[PDB]
């Protein structure tokens, strides 16, 4: 049976998902998460769908920016797979961690 | 369809 | 017997009565649905005299 | 419409080299 | 109440036993008396066991 | 009295380590450049 | 309440990274990514909640989220404000 | 006659003056400030819209959507520099692949 | 007879060739897939349409009722056991269909 | 009641490009960036006025705020167009 | 005849009246609540006292009676919440906290 | 004439540590810091009021702002001190 | 004035990097450092000079420098603010 | 002072400086440069090299976003 080589589907999906615009994180799990966090901050705070959608957009933007930075960082170490050290290094150099 | 709804709450419960 | 059940019945919220009926049917169908038969064991004293 | 209409002078153009 | 997945002794020594249930999995540390009960109950890995904490009974 | 059943985490548990812990109140920090220099030197 | 932070599925993180153009991901990234995400959300939601308290309204609104993001120095378009 | 017409500006110069006065930015506003600001805003809008339209036509589309708008803004380095801290909902990301990742040998 | 069911990859594999004239005589599909795949069925023209177990149609407020009503058809047949059991309102809904 | 720049945005777009349309999402994004830039320029002008101890913002205040905020080439063309508009308005008297 | 400053009434050393005037002149609002200037004075005094205490501790540990910018940099960078607060701020002639990456040292 | 917080900074310092001296450079650093943080809080208050469309900046607005700008523990201490000042004013 | 980009010398870059704790350096670093410093200075100076020219002015004062830096987000204390 | 004089003379004719302004520019330059250098140090460390190289600075800039 035919089978693509490791990384062929990688690039294929890289292209695919870069093209698409649709929001990537599952709506309901995200809503549950934010509701929990808010309940931790203050009990019985109501959230309409627009607020959670906006927050989810912002989260996606922040995450993707971090991923971009880490991707640039990792290849500098001659590697092609990112590792946690790349995450912490990028975050610290961003001045988010410190 | 009313038939089942026409059995009121106490009519379902009875005495 | 549970007073809250009686109050629910009094409410007349058709949904609430439907749910009560569902619970009754569950109880009749097999008790394990409503409450698993508790596995009986001796009372434990915290410390001997 | 068409590229020629996009080129037609009946519009507010911008002059930047990049555009 | 669990099905058994690991059996490790802390070495009459405490035993380490893993358990799973339909909602998830857990690993427990049991006193030597419970270890003796499990040994004398002919429990294997992959057996389902019931532990009442108040009495320390293994079935 | 005594707990015959205990729940443990394989990451945190070991017999080696037993540990437990809890005008602004804050821990003092030492601005001793000499002591810090010593620390980095040693 | 239980554990929602784990609820963000592994495929979600994977696809997010996929948008980032990364070829391969070490398994440990998932926990680190979750930590980063939770911290970020904690800060933003904190600001949104205090803004809602200031409004005295019981419902948080998109305007509160926009102001919270702006205070963090992040600007969001399309939701107004 | 509307002050916008006298200036020749599309944006509502009068509303801009109203906002600046009410917006408590300053105690007083010279009549040249609203016209200058209005012209600047109109110009910036002109360029961004031109870029968005060009991007849409590139797609062979005709309605500007956040995808096209994001493409437009990021394509221009200086607009990016202005909007470097701005996130666009449904904006997506630019196509970016590192040459070292391309399959096969060089 | 084409039995239009299965996971999306095989579902679209089964779609392959549907536009050809006389590709099939009759297609049978489940209401779940009609609400799932409405675009495919609506694009094609379906001559004589039949609904089995029309009692499921009963609520005109349901989205599937609206979708089914939009579907262009030359003739319609509704099959159900004993609809008369149901409240008048549902009968009106069916007649309106 | 409320007010928005959407109408003017549509007008100017049509003047640049009659055949192209805008969805509410894009329209709101455009409104938002216009608002953001307006706030930025106004706050810069307020700062510059207070710094020179002037109470009246002026064509100079906005000119220099635009000098600061906009990239140099974009700034140069923005100020050019603004000057043209201001002078034509003043000549309208 | 005699009077007492609003600062003394509040129990603050900073000039609450000067703060009120600066707020008014800053045209931040058409109306200024009388509690705003006192509240500002209180928070400002607290922050000033905290930073000054930190600087004094740094001075004592350095064993120098006069605070120089070095001491202020030490204090600000040490206190992690202030450090994160002021991360975009540079202090003139403050210098930096000594810091050596472990892998750069030959050993120990 | 020119007025600065320098004198008040000197006063509070002497209250904190009698035997300690201070340089002019450090005095100017402290004056600039207090001025800056005052400005920051005032802007935050202005923005908040603008959104709320409230013409009056009350102590309550400043309080919420102070919570926004400062880290949580520092914000708590600031609000506590401000409330104590308010209480003393109430006398 | 000419070639002043060289005037920074290597040893100054050396000492500054020494403050940064770098144990090992490369020759190419100096040119890159000079370029970075050049663009930084150009931006700061342009901002300061435009801040000056507003005031019908000829002497760039420390206020112009410090507020220009503030507009670049780099906040500087101790020069009469 | 020679560098800043030259850059300002290129930017605008007949400028003057305050001495304090030039001193503040020197201080700000040194602060920025030390920050850049430490970032470069961390980058080179991550590369597993002690010799800092231009690419390390470039990476630092990009992650900072001065050239992204």
């Amino acid at each position: 049976p035919h089978r693509y080589r490791p990384g062929t589907v990688a690039l294929r999906e890289i292209r695919r998902y870069q093209k698409s615009t649709e929001l990537l994180i599952r709506k309901l799990p995200f809503q549950r998460l934010v509701r929990e966090i808010a309940q931790d901050f203050k009990t019985d705070l109501r959230f309409q769908s627009s607020a959670v959608m906006a927050l989810q957009e912002a989260s996606e933007a922040y995450l993707v920016g971090l991923f971009e930075d880490t991707n640039l960082c990792a290849i500098h170490a001659k590697r092609v797979t990112i590792m946690p050290k790349d995450i912490q290094l990028a975050r610290r150099i961003r001045g988010e961690r410190a | 369809t009313d038939y089942f709804s026409k059995l009121s709450v106490r009519d379902l419960l009875g005495s | 017997s549970r007073a809250q059940t009686k109050a629910t019945l009094a409410s007349g919220n058709f949904m609430s009565i439907v749910n009560c009926l569902m619970q009754l049917r569950k109880v009749c169908n097999h008790p394990n649905l409503f409450e698993v038969r508790p596995i009986l064991t001796s009372f434990v004293l915290e410390h001997c005299v | 419409l068409n590229a020629e209409t996009l080129l037609l002078n009946t519009r507010r153009t911008s002059k930047r080299s990049s555009v | 109440e669990g099905e058994v997945t690991e059996l490790t002794p802390e070495d009459i020594s405490h035993v380490i036993v893993g358990l799973k249930s339909a909602k998830g999995t857990k690993t427990l540390r049991l006193d030597p008396t419970i270890y003796e009960s499990i040994q004398r109950e002919k429990v294997s890995i992959g057996d389902v066991i019931y532990i009442e904490a108040n009495t320390g009974a293994v079935k | 009295m005594k707990a015959l059943v205990e729940e443990i985490d394989k990451k945190t548990y070991n017999p080696d380590i037993y540990f437990t812990s809890l005008s602004r109140p804050v821990k003092r920090i030492n601005y001793s450049l000499a002591d810090l220099e010593a620390r980095l030197y040693t | 309440l239980r554990d929602n932070i784990q609820g963000i599925t592994k495929p979600a993180i994977r696809r997010l990274a996929r948008r980032g153009g990364v070829k391969r991901i070490s398994g440990l990234i998932y926990e680190e990514t979750r930590g980063v995400l939770k911290v970020f959300l904690e800060n933003v939601i904190r600001d949104a909640v205090t803004y809602t308290e200031h409004a005295k309204r019981k419902t948080v609104t998109a305007m509160d989220v926009v102001y919270a993001l702006k205070r963090q120095g992040r600007t969001l378009y399309g939701f107004g404000g | 006659q509307s002050r916008s017409a006298k200036a020749g500006l599309t944006f509502p110069v009068g509303r801009v003056h109203r906002l600046l006065r009410r917006g408590n930015y300053a105690q007083r506003i010279g009549s040249g400030a609203p016209v200058y600001l209005t012209a600047v805003l109109e110009y910036l809008a002109a360029e961004i819209l031109e870029l968005a339209g060009n991007a849409a036509r590139d797609n062979k589309k005709t309605r500007i959507i956040p995808r096209h708008l994001q493409l437009a803004i990021r394509n221009d380095d200086e607009l990016n520099k202005l909007l470097g801290n701005v996130t666009i909902a449904q904006g997506g990301v630019l196509p970016n692949i590192h040459q070292n990742l391309l399959p096969k040998k060089s | 007879v084409l039995t239009y069911y299965g996971s999306p990859q095989q579902r679209k594999e089964k779609r392959k060739g549907w536009n050809k004239p006389d590709a099939f005589h009759v297609c049978i599909v489940s209401y779940q897939l009609v609400v799932q795949d409405q675009h495919s069925f609506k694009r094609k023209r379906w001559q004589y349409m039949v609904l089995d177990e029309a009692h499921n149609i009963k609520n005109f407020r349901s989205t599937r009722w609206q979708a089914l009503l939009n579907f262009n058809t030359q003739r319609r047949l509704l099959l159900t056991g004993t609809p008369l059991q149901n409240n008048l309102a549902e009968l009106w809904s069916l007649l309106y269909f | 009641r409320k007010e928005t720049y959407s109408s003017y945005i549509y007008k100017v777009l049509k003047q640049t490009h009659p055949d192209t349309g805008i969805s509410q999402k894009s329209m709101s994004i455009l409104n938002s960036f216009v608002n953001d830039i307006f706030e930025r320029i106004a706050t810069e002008a307020s700062k510059l006025a207070a710094y020179n101890k002037k109470s009246t913002i002026s064509a100079r205040e906005i000119q220099t705020a635009v000098r600061l905020i906009l990239p140099g080439e974009l700034a140069k063309h923005a100020v050019s167009e603004g000057t043209r508009a201001v002078t034509k308005y003043s000549s309208s008297t």
